[PDB]
């Protein structure tokens, strides 16, 4: 459950995001799958090569999910159920995946926005992954 | 922890340029700061009100500068870690009874210090050996419970 | 996330605890205490041997508390806010012992209520749970 | 794993009950249903789309069978899990990928089955018991990952 200040801090972080969402997506994605090998067979037959332009694509999807559910983040659920359609119904993605997941879009937050990455706004950005990370393993249709 | 030889280069590289006196200091804070809940094993320590508070404080800074000599030792000796984390283990887990996931928790909020000071030079092949370090001192500190 | 069934789940199956809740809040209790001694430490102060009136008072306290908590099961942020500044504010418990109470309840419900622990109900209840240590676990304001 | 006198008498009356052609498909039927994802790794098992679905399926009960078969070896072996349970390790851990988290929930979800199939029988003492043993399960299948 996040916090007023929470989402204030959020709202703010991610908001600098911005034209780099798939970038900041591409990269956060590929330190998933060099750090967590394993994670790469939920993307067979896609071309995860160093800058591949499927990953960076894959990379903006990422981003702009989140940024919708930045949008929507007092009632995530009814705007993320297409993404808890994919993820939880047809890919049974288990939720560890998020974790790993969640760690590398922060990584690359602080890597990214050095003066927004304070240990209060890291705090609210993992807070707010674990969210997003539980609608989406969760089948509630 | 199998390092290649170019990731062990790697790692000690980055590694060399970790300010010794601010770094453990920074992730223990942040740990203390992002998983509140690790605040109630030192009540001791004193003010831990607000995250600034904790990132002041005097106690979290030294005892963050033992924390990263366990890594430097851990870095120093990947061959074994069990070993090297013997005693540490046996403190934390059937001392302290700090449950085993905390550990890999902090060792990823010191990847996150690590991006957050380094920038575009913690490249995701270099976290990727950072990873396989911190996960090999979590399980070391956790060995007292496998 | 709970579906519409699972809170439907939910609330049939604690509704057949009614005036049992306190019995089983307490065999809950020491179901944890024992099989995850280090649970004890958030009860130095507690009498915690079998049978112990403090074990068993206690456990009405829980039990009521998740009777309140179905009750507000659409609210729980709200209505658990007082129980949130305790567990997490206050007590600092960690994460890991919401998920051993969490489990030691469901088998205290399976070994009272076979014939209501259907595989459907077991899967809400685990969520149920999961959500209302969420919440107990989380600074929200 | 180390069981008093007590607890290993307790265990095995209770393990003598246990209807060993069920419980174990219960057990499996419950941990995909109870954790949905962990269907991913059966989907050669057919229909898995409904709980009644799930825990008629007889691809479902008959591994069941299997995995009860393997908590019944490690009873007899609980001073030599790590060995007992190594090439299940290599096969869920190396082959597999599967996360050592569901171990546990595994070894949770035989525990509400029993508690489930024996009531009042299935004490706290007697479960405290089962907890040690399960846990211990879990952690030799989790030795690759350690
Ligand atoms: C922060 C959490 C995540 C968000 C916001 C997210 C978002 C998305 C979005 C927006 C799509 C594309 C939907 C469409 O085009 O219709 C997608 C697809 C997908 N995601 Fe995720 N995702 C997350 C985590 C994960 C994780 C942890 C995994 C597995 C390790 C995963 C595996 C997949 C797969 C396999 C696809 C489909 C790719 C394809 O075959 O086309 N996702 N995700
Ligand atoms: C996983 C990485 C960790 C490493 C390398 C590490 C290392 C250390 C070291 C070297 C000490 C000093 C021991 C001495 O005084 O001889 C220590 C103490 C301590 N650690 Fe850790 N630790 C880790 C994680 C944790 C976690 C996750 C917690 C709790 C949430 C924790 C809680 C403590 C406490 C409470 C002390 C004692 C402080 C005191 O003297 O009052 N540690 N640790
Ligand atoms: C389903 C989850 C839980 C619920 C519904 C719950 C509910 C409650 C309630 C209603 C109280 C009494 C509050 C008051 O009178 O002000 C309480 C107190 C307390 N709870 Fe929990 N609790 C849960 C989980 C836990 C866990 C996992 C722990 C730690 C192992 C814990 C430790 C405590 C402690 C230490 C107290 C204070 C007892 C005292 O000193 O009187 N609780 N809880
Ligand atoms: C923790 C207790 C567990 C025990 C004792 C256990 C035991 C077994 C045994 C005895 C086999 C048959 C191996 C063979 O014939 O060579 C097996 C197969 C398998 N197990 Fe487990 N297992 C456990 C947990 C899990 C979990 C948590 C998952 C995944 C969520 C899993 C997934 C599988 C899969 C996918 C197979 C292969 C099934 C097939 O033939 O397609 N197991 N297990």
């Amino acid at each position: 459950v996040l916090s007023p200040a929470d989402k204030t801090n959020v709202k703010a972080a991610w908001g600098k995001v911005g034209a780099h969402a798939g970038e900041y997506g591409a990269e956060a994605l590929e330190r998933m799958f060099l750090s967590f090998p394993t994670t790469k067979t939920y993307f067979p037959h896609f071309d995860l090569s160093h800058g591949s332009a499927q990953v960076k694509g894959h990379g903006k999807k990422v981003a702009d999910a989140l940024t919708n559910a930045v949008a929507h983040v007092d009632d995530m659920p009814n705007a993320l159920s297409a993404l808890s359609d994919l993820h939880a119904h047809k890919l049974r993605v288990d939720p560890v995946n998020f974790k790993l997941l969640s760690h590398c879009l922060l990584v690359t937050l602080a890597a990214h926005l050095p003066a927004e990455f304070t240990p209060a706004v890291h705090a609210s950005l993992d807070k707010f992954l674990a969210s997003v990370s539980t609608v989406l393993t969760s089948k509630y249709r | 922890v199998h390092l290649t030889p170019e990731e062990k280069s790697a790692v000690t590289a980055l590694w060399g340029k970790v300010n010794v006196d601010e770094v453990g200091g920074k992730a223990l804070g942040r740990l203390l700061v992002v998983y509140p809940w690790t605040q109630r094993f030192f009540e001791s320590f004193g003010d831990l009100s607000t995250p600034d508070a904790v990132m002041g404080n005097p106690k979290v800074k030294a005892h963050g500068k033992k924390v990263l000599g366990a890594f430097s030792d851990g870095l120093a000796h990947l061959d074994n870690l069990k070993g090297t984390f013997a005693t540490l283990s046996e403190l934390h887990c059937d001392k302290l009874h700090v449950d085993p996931e905390n550990f890999r928790l902090l060792g990823n909020v010191l990847v996150c210090v690590l991006a957050h000071h380094f920038g575009k030079e913690f490249t995701p092949p270099v976290q990727a050996a950072y990873q396989k370090v911190v996960a090999g001192v979590a399980n070391a500190l956790a060995h007292k419970y496998h």
